[PDB]
């Protein structure tokens, strides 16, 4: 898949070391498949690779 | 005879009067602190809602 059109909304974030906020991506994407996502700022690690 | 008017006529604030036992009901007088501990499992996250 390419992505393009892509926004990212943060509903809520809390600094809380569980995984304390969420990020809904809105997105536009060529084909359907598997996709791998990852965080270009060391400050935020996100759960889903 | 002679009695005069008793608390449940000539009272203040609204306030109703009873006798067995002895109560003010429902004085519309100052006001009321009311505090809840609710539990986690009550609320529904930003990302449901």
């Amino acid at each position: 898949p390419s992505l393009t059109d892509m926004s990212c909304e943060v509903p809520a974030c809390t600094h809380s070391s569980d995984f304390g906020g969420v990020a809904i991506i809105k997105y536009a994407a060529s084909k359907k498949g598997k996709c791998a996502v990852h965080s270009m700022t060391n400050a935020v690690t996100i759960r889903e690779a | 005879k002679e009695r005069g008017a008793s608390l449940q006529h000539t009272a203040p604030f609204g306030c109703q009067i009873a006798t067995n036992p002895v109560r003010a009901m429902n004085c519309a007088v100052g006001n009321m602190p009311i505090s809840i501990d609710i539990p986690d499992a009550a609320f529904t996250r930003v990302v449901d809602a």
